[PDB]
């Protein structure tokens, strides 16, 4: 029902609005492919001819705030997809012959390459998905899925499917960032959720159930103890 | 009792070979260093440098379980100086409180050293700020009633409140004045009432003295001379609009005048300051 209402020009605001809502049926069901079908149907181009009602605005809002989410998982399961394809080491022969040796002198050599490499790379796919990360759980202006505009007309379906999506997917999208941090040794920073989840400028922590913060919780407590393992305080500040 | 001289440092000489006999014991076997331990039943000096070498964090928990004032000397004695995580939760006493409550499912506990923690903090703002937050998020996932909630989340905000001012600081100054963004310390009240008032801060502008005028109730010396030292520096940056707009802002007696002069329009801007307030 998109290509229809994509066809003529002239819907545009309700292509989008409408596509919109399609988006946000999926989204609650993480169909991701589905939602970014979708996502591609809506001209690269819509947001600049449309140009204001209170339906127009947030609509243009909720589409950047749902790219802002796709995007969040498309490096994520490039970056996830990476971390699991790690050089493996050189196999050992023990009891080896003077040419099963040299061979081997060379795949440990070859070995200590790749894997400054996927740590290369990997740094690169670390540092572009957190970044999307906190484009979605930080979004400018007002929060994820919130409107910005006040003054359109009643829409309990959607107002009500806005506070849904914050409670699914910003309590996912936290514990995957730390997923990220913990996997990759960032453990100064895995703490500073807590302050970014708390904090009053977001409120993030209302769209926490009380469950999934004591997850969060015990989840932090497990960076911690890799940074007093590493000789630091709990938090990662030097015990003087 | 009299001649205790005597019998002070006949202590002091049997306590320096306990001590002579646990160090050669170091080596050995611990297995008897409990029936040492407790035959010179205290030279706890040595037991407690034992269950410190392990993970027997079980040992010092059955310590001090059988103990007169262990407590005591487990702390002061902790401050001088897997299964090793059996030992570490025993070990997470102290301070490292907050780690083992929260493995404990003992949130409310968790909250209230967090907190406490976050008080003491002055030598890293970044992480005062990180405690707190925690302290919060510890607080929010327990089990308070919605009343105790609200207050913890109150007394809570202030904190915030109070931090919120140094969270603020410009980020031209703080390249003039050469600070390291988060490496740097807790500061208070005056320290930013004068820093966001510095000739450094260029751009000040209401907001900087609004908040160098909300600093004054988090201060614990002289009052009513800072009052004028910044509403004086509202005037330097004016170069006779700011001045205007504070006082558009406050909403009186608080301000000073004939001491203030020590002038076309400080009086003329203070008599429609006269039919403001009235």
């Amino acid at each position: 029902v998109i290509d229809w209402l994509v066809f003529d020009p002239a819907q545009r605001a309700e292509a989008l609005k409408q596509g919109n809502a399609i988006m946000r049926k999926f989204l609650a069901s993480k169909k991701h492919e589905a939602a970014k079908e979708v996502f591609v149907k809506i001209p690269q181009d819509s947001i600049a001819e449309i140009y204001l009602p209170a339906e127009d605005d947030n609509a243009i809002r909720e589409h950047l705030c749902i790219r802002a989410y796709l995007e969040a998982h498309e490096t994520f399961n490039e970056w996830f997809k990476h971390m699991n394809s790690v050089p493996q080491k050189p196999a050992l022969i023990p009891q080896p012959t003077f040419t099963e040796k040299v061979a081997h002198e060379h795949k440990e050599k070859k070995y200590e390459m790749d894997f400054g490499i996927w740590k290369g790379h990997l740094d690169a796919l670390t540092a572009d998905v957190k970044e999307k990360m906190y484009n979605v759980l930080l979004f400018v202006d007002g929060g994820w899925m919130v409107d910005v505009r006040e003054d359109a007309k009643e829409d309990h379906e959607r107002t009500h499917q806005m506070v849904l999506l914050r409670k699914l997917c910003l309590p996912m999208l936290c514990f995957l960032l730390h997923t990220i941090l913990h996997s990759t040794g960032q453990y100064q920073e895995c703490l500073q959720l807590a302050d970014m989840v708390s904090s009053e400028r977001h409120k993030l922590y209302l769209v926490f159930s009380k469950e999934e913060l004591r997850k969060l919780l015990q989840k932090l407590r497990e960076s911690s103890l890799m940074l007093l393992d590493q000789g630091l305080d709990p938090l990662g500040y030097e015990i003087q | 009792s009299n001649r205790e001289r005597y019998d002070n440092l006949e202590m002091e000489y049997l306590q320096k070979r306990s001590d002579l006999l646990s160090p050669l014991l170091s080596l050995g076997q611990y297995l008897w260093a409990a029936s040492l331990a407790e035959k010179y039943c205290d030279f706890d000096i040595l037991v407690q440098m034992c269950e410190q070498t392990d993970n027997q964090s079980r040992l010092q928990r059955y310590m001090t379980q059988f103990a007169d004032q262990n407590f005591s000397d487990f702390l002061f004695r902790w401050y001088l100086e897997q299964h090793g995580q059996l030992a570490n939760f025993l070990q997470a006493h102290e301070h490292l409180s907050w780690l083992h409550e929260i493995n404990s499912q003992e949130l409310e506990k968790a909250h209230a050293t967090l907190l406490g923690l976050a008080n003491m903090e002055t030598r890293y703002f970044a992480k005062k700020k990180t405690l707190l937050g925690l302290s919060k998020l510890a607080a929010l996932a327990s089990d308070f009633s919605e009343d105790m909630l609200q207050e913890k989340i109150e007394e809570m905000a202030e904190q915030e409140r109070f931090l919120l001012h140094q969270e603020t600081l410009p980020e031209q100054l703080l390249a003039e004045k050469q600070l390291n963004l988060s490496a740097m310390p807790v500061l208070t009240a005056p320290q930013l009432i004068g820093l966001y008032i510095c000739e450094e801060n260029r751009r000040a502008n209401e907001y900087d003295f609004k908040k160098a005028l909300d600093l004054l109730e988090y201060i614990d010396i002289n009052i009513n001379d800072l009052k004028l030292e910044i509403l004086c520096k509202a005037l330097q940056r004016d170069n006779w609009v700011s001045k205007d707009s504070i006082f558009v802002k406050i909403l009186l007696p608080e301000v000073k005048d004939l001491l203030q002069a020590d002038e076309f329009v400080l009086k003329a801007n203070y008599e429609y300051y006269v039919q403001g307030q009235i």
